[PDB]
RNA sequence: GUUACUCCAAAGGGUGUCCCUGGCCUUAGACAGCGG
RNA sequence: AGCCGAGGGAACUCGGCAAAUUGGCCCCGUAACUUCGGGAGAAGGGGUGCCUGCGGGUGUGUAACCCGCAGGUCGCAGUGAC
RNA sequence: CCUUGUCGGUUAAAUGCCGACCUGCAUGAAUGGCGUAACGAGGUCCCCACUGUCCCCGGCUGGGGCCCGGCGAAACCUCUGC
RNA sequence: CUGGGGAUAACAGAGUCGUCUCGGGCGAGAGCCCAUAUCGACCCCGAGGCUUGCUACCUCGCUGUCGGCUCUUCCCAUCCUGGCCCUGCAGCAGGGGCCAAGGGUGGGGGUGUUCACCCAUUAAAGGGGAACGUGAGCUGGGUUUAGACCGUCGUGAGACAGGUCGGAUGCUAUCUACCGGAGGUGUUGGCCGCCUGAGGGGAAGGCUCCCCCAGUACGAGAGGAACAGGGAGCCGCGGCCUCUGGUCUACCGGUUGUCCUACAGGGCAUAGCCGGGCAGCUACGCCGCAGCCGAUAAGGCCUGAAAGCAUCUAAGGCCGAAGCGGCCCCCGAAAACAGGCGGCCACCGAGGGCCCGGGAAGAAGACCCGGUUGAUGGGGCGGGGAUGUAAGCGGGAAGGGAAACCGACCCGUUCAGUCUGCCGCUCCCAACAGCCCGAGUGCUACCGGG
């Protein structure tokens, strides 16, 4: 029972749910919903959006 | 026991998703002559009328070599399925999925051809064919 | 030729709505301890956990995943004793005892309650009673039994029936009616945690639906689509016989039917809404209730996986009438996590 | 089987049972068992 | 009569019927064969919004219509619908 | 005609299509013969791309169908109708 | 073209069965020798009506058709699946025969094809009937019109059971039949509730692979089994929406073109187009689907005579199948012996319907919960969720201009604003006022009390 964290908003979500995405390489990402894993692959930048952490993050580097 | 010391055969716990059908075209992720496949046909799969075999990972299937090296092309072989596009439960619940689907070429009992399988491939291949996690570097 | 099964099964027919929506039981299984061999409850909602493996075969002893019914159950009033006696070709009812203080809302379904009826009269209908079960003339023993639904907030009116005791004897049966009449009984004093149950229920309405929807028949081709006949079967039968038969897939209603549903482990049974994991206590309730179904306030049980029926519905559950050979243990799972998150 | 006809099966076979006929045997015959 | 459909991609059918794909403009680059006129928009590829500005052609023109370039910025998408 | 002629190529698999052969049942030179660029809502075979054609179907929209008020026919019809 | 024909063909039916399919008797001979493991000649005797013919009994405007798709059902002369017997059966297998019709018998290539041929798999990829099942069910490739081309035949008009291109697909269901839904009468008084279950339906389950048994028995070696036990999947059936995907013309945002003067907020362009999406519906998701008791078939045995011995049978016993019956699920008091129990009314009034507020149910009807002994709908207050940080104000911004000032976009105020076909509390508004159906009569022939 390890809650997990998503690699687009970057928060922890429960076990039973979710999505973990290989890459041909052996990198691996996890995904909390369809949303984040679709704006993911479409190419929208979780920097500029106030309901994610990389919000915060880049807050620091203004 | 009878002959387990060598063997090539296992048994895995999941039993993924029924993804790629008859007349599916498939890259070929190990050394072998062979680049491309199409499936032709699922081993240990019947049916009923109208529907298509269908194959997901850990399966093998006859195929045929599209595009390939010339000693190889226009014959008909065997695959085990080591990754796919479509989703597929884990045992906690949690799902799982690739970026393409590969395959790699085998004999009709199990023993591989090829010394390297370039990329990653899933757990359960590696669970059911005990040989292939003795090739590839990745197994997730 | 070709050769395929026929489209849907023939063991469910007439295919036609629920003379009732309490639902009914029509046999009873072979146990030895001395009990009542059921209860019932309103559905509330799913959810899913994560346990241990208790059940034969590999996966045994892995952290898996198992979706869950939860099933609320207030008490039950034991209001009734009837005896039966056996006749020309089956049992025929023999007498009945009713107990004198019900509750005002039983009038709700049971217009025609009597009048004068004090402890006088129940104590002699009673003796009576006994003095025939003492005869010879009896073969099974059963209980009456009502709901209430005041105490979670559901309804007034409630719903009667009728239930089965254990045992090869009648006078044990009637020893423990008499000790049961007139009270309350809790679904901990009946059921065990980690039983197999058998789930009767009443399922949920479609209406009217076509052949391809309700048996299963293939849509035909794209030029019969463009003709006004792709959701249609081809042939009603051939020439002769020169009837319809009854064999040949329509429409009509889908839904509403009486079902019922084999070995469904029971895995937990809750007290005043609270499950207690062996560390702490813990509800069940998620954040912002359950979908179109409240809050749980009384008493409920876990059941493995899914049941017939719309929420608010009304259940019926007994132990297993077709087990298997090799069983699971009885006794509560290890369970590592419960879902309390939003199901909306 | 319970079919006048309209509308209904054979060649080949049977220590199934009931009967006719003609040879050979019989006061020790035709099987058994005990031995030559 | 119409809109969307995961994973596969004609395995459907007498037959890829029906639907879908492409799609405007500028620049680059374009075969076989040929009645040397064509083929040819062959094929194949890149670009395209808003804002702040700089220059050119005709013209008396801080009238009017046209033609080239840099920088900044927003979005999954700039012939954004038609 | 015998005929799905035979050899080769194209497919995992070819009563097909294309290229060669010739015992042309019953080709043939203005009832024209062999070719042929460009053209064709002409017949026909392959490749790439594209797709709900198919595996295998699901959901949504508008108009009908269904209920209510109003106006108001016809084709058919020996009698009947397990 | 007309007038007519089943006095007369093609097409399906009836009749018949030479032909056809499926069989049998006898024993020549072949099988190292050995008539019968297997094959069985030459000759003789048959079943069926699924091929084809013969005849011309029905029908000449009923319908004229081949193949395919869809859908239901039956036979056994059994392809696999269960059970057995003989072998020229060591094992693995093969060959030949008996019972058995519960289940299954699929996907593709060229061809209009049926069949036939080919590929890769499979436990195996059986053959037939139902007006050559099925056009008031579809399609329309072939075939039999009207157009045109080639080859042959013909002086010619023209023909070809020779090839090729192209070539119309109508219905408002009168009666019955079937699927589902309602209203009556009856059940010898009326109404509540709860039960029995006569009968009917069922495949609700069928099959395969793996481990072990065991590299064991068997076998010179090569090779190579079985009973018991553990597990997994495919086809089929019945349900649910916690998880995952799809849709979501509720909702949130971004943007093009034009119009409402510009901002702001809006209309139209398929919801204008794009992106995300809760409830709900759904599968590409997930849960569930006993082998046991009884009686039998082929077969294997006991006792046992006819026929002093023998002999599975004549009389009598014991065993023995995926097949029959029951246990299990679905429907079911109109089950005409038209049921049983408890209670309430009748001999004014028990109960019920309309009506009102709603859905967990729904084509109309029916069904379920509530109706001030009240949280049924709305509102207000809060919880949870979906999008994604509102307008206005303040500051910055590539660069321009004498300067005032322009200026796409960015930061802060701001997990904001908008929305909620979801939950909870709270009588602030409305579930009021009412209106109708309704059993109620008796006699002889009686049963048991009076
Ligand atoms: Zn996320």
């Amino acid at each position: 029972a390890r809650w997990n964290v998503c690699s687009y908003c970057g928060r922890e979500f429960e076990p039973g749910t979710g999505k973990m995405f290989v890459r041909n390489d052996g990198r691996v990402l996890f995904f909390c919903s369809s949303k984040c894993e679709k704006y993911y692959f479409m190419g929208r930048n979780p920097r500029k959006l106030k309901w994610t952490k990389a919000f915060q993050e880049a807050r620091l580097q203004r | 026991a009878k002959k387990g010391a060598g063997a090539t055969r296992g048994i895995s716990p999941v039993r993924p998703t029924r993804a790629l059908p008859i007349g599916a075209y498939l890259k070929v992720a190990d050394n072998s002559g062979a680049k491309v496949i199409q499936i032709i046909g699922v081993v240990g799969y019947k049916g009923t009328r109208r529907r298509l075999a269908a194959a997901g990972v850990g399966d093998m299937v006859v195929a045929t070599v599209k595009k390939g090296r010339p000693d190889m092309r226009h014959q008909v072989v065997r695959a085990v399925v080591v990754r796919q596009r479509k989703e597929y439960r884990r045992l906690d619940g949690m799902r799982v999925k690739f970026e393409d689907n590969a395959a790699a070429i085998v004999t009709p009992e199990g023993v591989p051809r090829g010394t390297e399988i370039r990329g990653a491939i899933a757990r359960e291949a590696a669970e059911r064919w005990v040989r292939l996690g003795s090739i590839a570097s990745i197994v997730l | 030729k070709i050769h395929r099964p026929r489209r849907g099964s023939l063991a469910y027919s007439p295919r036609k709505r629920a003379k009732s929506i309490v639902p009914r039981i029509r046999s009873w299984p072979k146990d030895s301890e001395v009990r009542m061999l059921g209860f019932a409850g309103y559905k509330a909602g799913m959810t899913h956990i994560l346990m241990i493996d208790d059940s034969p075969g590999l996966t045994k002893g892995k952290e898996i995943f198992v979706p869950v019914t939860i099933v609320e159950v207030p008490p039950l009033f034991v209001y009734g004793i009837r005896a039966y006696k056996q006749g020309y070709l089956g049992l025929e009812t023999a007498t009945e005892v009713w107990f004198h203080d019900l509750h005002k809302n039983v009038a709700r379904r049971i217009k025609t309650l009597p009048k004068n009826y004090n402890e006088e009269a129940f104590q002699a209908k009673l003796g009576q009673l006994e003095d025939l079960v003492n005869d010879g003339e009896i073969a099974d023993v059963r209980l009456l039994v009502h709901t209430q639904p005041w105490l979670i907030g559901l309804k007034k009116k409630p719903e009667v029936m009728e239930y089965a005791i254990g045992g090869d004897d009648v006078k044990a049966k009637f020893d423990y009616a008499k000790e049961k009449i007139g009270k309350e009984l809790r679904a901990g004093e009946v059921l065990h945690e980690g039983e197999l149950l058998d789930v009767i229920a009443v399922t949920k309405g479609k209406g009217t639906q076509g052949p391809v929807k309700r048996w299963g028949v293939k849509v035909q081709f794209h030029k019969a689509q463009r003709a006004g006949k792709g959701r249609h079967i081809g042939n009603l039968g051939p020439w002769h016989p020169a009837r319809v038969m009854w064999t040949v897939p329509q429409a009509g209603q889908m839904g509403f039917h009486h079902r019922t549903e084999f070995n469904k482990r029971l895995i937990a049974i809750g007290e005043n809404g609270k499950l207690v994991l062996d560390g702490n206590e813990i509800e069940i309730t998620p954040k912002g209730g359950f979908p179109h179904y409240g809050i749980v306030r009384s008493d409920f049980l876990m059941i493995e996986g899914t049941i017939p029926g719309s929420f608010k519905r009304i259940i019926r559950v007994r132990p297993a009438i077709r087990p298997p050979k090799k069983k699971p243990p009885v006794e509560r799972p290890q369970i590592t996590y419960v879902s309390r998150e939003s199901k909306q």
